[PDB]
């Protein structure tokens, strides 16, 4: 029964956020502590993510890119959209349409160099980290900040997987 | 039927979890008479029997307790050694009390230690290519599934031979693994298990898989 | 049942001899320090079933399975170790093993003046039983229990 | 979904957990943000539920609470409400099942109050924005209850309109 509301979480996650700023006024702490926490949730929802599809690790990069896109139909019930891959075709362009977290969260103007929901952006990061795959990933463009649809940009760096799938660490 | 001992290992292998489920270890009585046809070789405050095994004695099998008095180390409780009641012929015929060494916590978490490379090195360079590690190991009288979350953690569950399935069990395992990992990051993702809701919950798991049948994934 | 490979190891712990048939992934490592390699696989595999087991190991280990391939063990009373090694589709190869152990490597290596114990086997005679005796009955597979 | 908010709100208490060097006021912390999250919660599920109709009756405000925020919530309303004749001023409200225990939990030695205290603050703060100022707390008498102790004025102006 999705047993959660759109509301309910946004509510938390907000509260939250006016709580990291309560507590230190300079937003680059915040933002720090946010992809901390991404990064903390991406690992163990990883955990979860493959307790229902058993893909393998990665044949390839789209792979992972879908994988990523039905995470969040799976956990926020919306679906991303996946394009602008490079001529290296390694990179690629996610477009998040809504966001239960953002909807009709105002920020400060005041308080701009927050990155508000990279949480997510984090969360891939934490969930890359847990596949052996490290990934340079963010945002090119915010519906937070005035864009239309959320687009967060991925880069792919490098692979700590051999033949065996225990792999370098 | 039942599975034995569940277990988990982080990266580096400590074993996180040393979920046992209930298992009477075999215990054996015997009175025995003058010196003994047992092998009573001592072996590091282990007084067991490695040769002549009779009446099901294994070579692990240790005394316990004589006459019900437990021993410590070599020594009788009350401080002679076990040798010294086996030169003693007046107090013949002694009841013998046998039973395998039952393996303590730290007993497990070296053995989980030292296997963990085992697997983890299992034919890095095997004769078929793009293999993994060892997936299932099949025992004389158990059968280990190791279950790896295609990095990080290693759900490895020792069921009987002839049981079918066990990857069910291990689905189920990490499914309530992630119901438990939610509450506690301060819980690092390398310490040991030490939560009673996880207990509680496996122990459901076990009252079902008392019963063969897993459904609507039976938990 | 066509396999991938086999190994053949003294009690003591050295390579007594190794067949190759169906090896796909040819190592870069030397096959020598992957025998020891394989032989410590067993013996600490054979300790770890000794020790977690509930229940009196007679012969102990058995066998591992892996996603790709499979792996089958022997355990000679005389301390010899046997090893086979193939992908999965097969009649369980315990007998399989134990046939090939007593119709050849007992016919065609201990029967031999040449061959001295403590040392390799290296005759093309046996290379050859072996040879023809997996391919008695060689369509492929282990599946082992 | 599930995991997504009890891992989440868990990562809440545990860096309160961080920036708090010992148990009662971490467990202070999760009243605060049980209290920011009630502070509109209330006015939600007031017009989707309460049909935008207020209940001047403690007990029905209460009751009708009880439903709601847990029914919405998480799913399942509360099981019990009563009120202690001893005192006016003290209620119980006990919900079986474990908000907290949804995503099960800390052992409870190093520490005592958990989520608990949060959705208790989440009550705390309806209560208090209803018009009901009181105090909530989680208590793990007969499993989870919130103990509710009204002030004397406010059950005082209830007691007066409680004279028909």
């Amino acid at each position: 029964a999705k047993k959660v509301n759109s509301e309910f979480l946004t509510l938390t996650y907000g509260a939250l956020v006016t709580q990291m700023l309560r507590d230190f006024e300079n937003a680059e702490d915040v933002n720090k502590q946010l992809e901390r926490i991404g990064y903390n949730m991406g690992m163990r929802l990883i955990e979860d993510f493959l307790a229902r599809t058993s893909a393998p690790r990665c044949l390839e990069m789209r792979e992972t890119a879908d994988r990523i896109q039905q995470a969040f139909r799976i956990y926020l019930n919306i679906q991303p959209t996946i394009s602008n891959w490079s001529p290296a075709s390694d990179e690629f362009s996610l477009v998040f349409d809504s966001n239960p977290l953002t909807e009709f969260v105002e920020l400060p103007p005041d308080l701009t160099n927050l990155r508000y929901s990279a949480i997510l952006s984090g969360c891939i990061r934490g969930a890359l980290e847990m596949v052996q795959l490290e990934v340079q990933c963010w945002f090119v463009q915010d519906q937070l900040k005035g864009d239309n649809v959320t687009e967060l940009r991925v880069k792919f760096v490098r692979r700590l997987e051999e033949v065996i799938p225990a792999g370098e660490d | 039927m039942i599975i034995y001992g569940v277990y988990i290992v982080s990266k580096s292998g400590g074993l996180i979890f040393n979920l046992d489920n209930n298992v009477p270890r075999i215990e054996h009585e015997k009175t025995f008479t003058y010196p003994l046809d047992l092998v009573l070789d001592y072996d590091s405050k282990k007084v067991s029997v490695s040769f002549n095994r009779k009446d099901g004695i294994n070579v692990g099998h240790v005394l316990v307790a004589v006459n019900g008095m437990p021993v410590n180390g070599v020594t009788l409780d009350d401080g002679r050694d076990v040798r010294t009641t086996l030169d003693a012929p007046e107090n013949y015929p002694i009841n013998l009390k046998f039973s395998r060494p039952k393996m303590t916590t730290n007993e497990k978490i070296f053995l989980a230690s030292m296997f963990y490379p085992l697997f983890a090195i299992a034919s890095q360079l095997s004769p078929e290519p793009k293999s993994s590690g060892i997936e299932i190991l099949e025992a004389d009288t158990f059968t280990l599934h190791c279950f790896q979350t295609l990095t990080g953690i290693k759900f490895i569950i020792i069921s009987e031979t002839g049981l079918n399935g066990i990857d069910l069990l291990l689905r189920k395992v990490y499914e309530l693994y992630s119901d438990y990992v939610l509450k506690n990051p301060f819980y690092s993702l390398e310490m040991p298990i030490r939560c009673e809701l996880f207990d509680n919950k496996l122990q459901e798991l076990l009252a079902q898989v008392e019963k063969t049948g897993i459904s609507n994934i039976d938990k | 049942m066509t396999i991938f490979n086999l190994y053949i190891f003294d009690k003591f712990g050295t390579l007594l001899h190794y067949a190759e048939w169906n090896r796909t992934k040819k190592s870069g490592i030397t096959r020598e320090e992957e025998a020891k390699l394989t032989y410590g696989m067993l013996f600490s595999i054979k300790s770890f079933v000794s020790k977690i087991s509930p229940h009196d190991p007679k012969e102990g280990f058995l066998y591992y399975k892996t996603n790709r391939y499979a792996l089958h063990y022997l355990e000679t009373p005389s301390g010899l170790k046997f090893v086979l090694n193939t992908d999965t589709t097969a009649i369980n190869v315990k007998e399989l093993l134990q046939q090939l152990y007593a119709k050849v490597w007992v016919e065609f290596v201990v029967r031999d003046p040449l061959w001295t114990p403590g040392t390799v086997v290296t005759s093309e005679l046996f290379q050859s039983k072996l040879d023809e005796f997996v391919r008695q009955s060689p369509i492929f597979g282990i599946r082992n229990i | 979904s599930q995991s997504i908010v009890a891992l989440l709100f868990s990562e809440i208490v545990q860096y309160s957990q961080s920036r708090v060097f010992t148990v009662p006021e971490l467990q202070t912390r999760l009243h605060d943000l049980g209290q920011d999250v009630g502070t509109r919660i209330i006015d939600l599920y007031f017009v989707r539920e309460r049909s935008s109709k207020r209940e001047t009756k403690l007990t029905q405000m209460l009751l009708f609470v009880k439903t709601t925020v847990w029914k919405n919530l998480f799913g399942k309303e509360a099981e019990k409400l009563e009120h202690a004749n001893d005192d006016e001023r003290t209620y119980y409200i006990i919900e079986k099942e474990p908000l907290v225990n949804t995503f099960i939990s800390v052992p409870k030695d190093k520490g005592s109050l958990n989520c608990a205290n949060f959705t208790a603050g989440i009550v705390e703060a309806v209560l208090t924005n209803c018009g009901f100022p009181c105090k909530v707390t989680a208590h793990w008498h007969k499993g989870t209850t919130y103990m509710v102790k009204f002030e004397d004025f406010v059950i005082a102006r209830d007691k007066q309109m409680e004279e028909k």
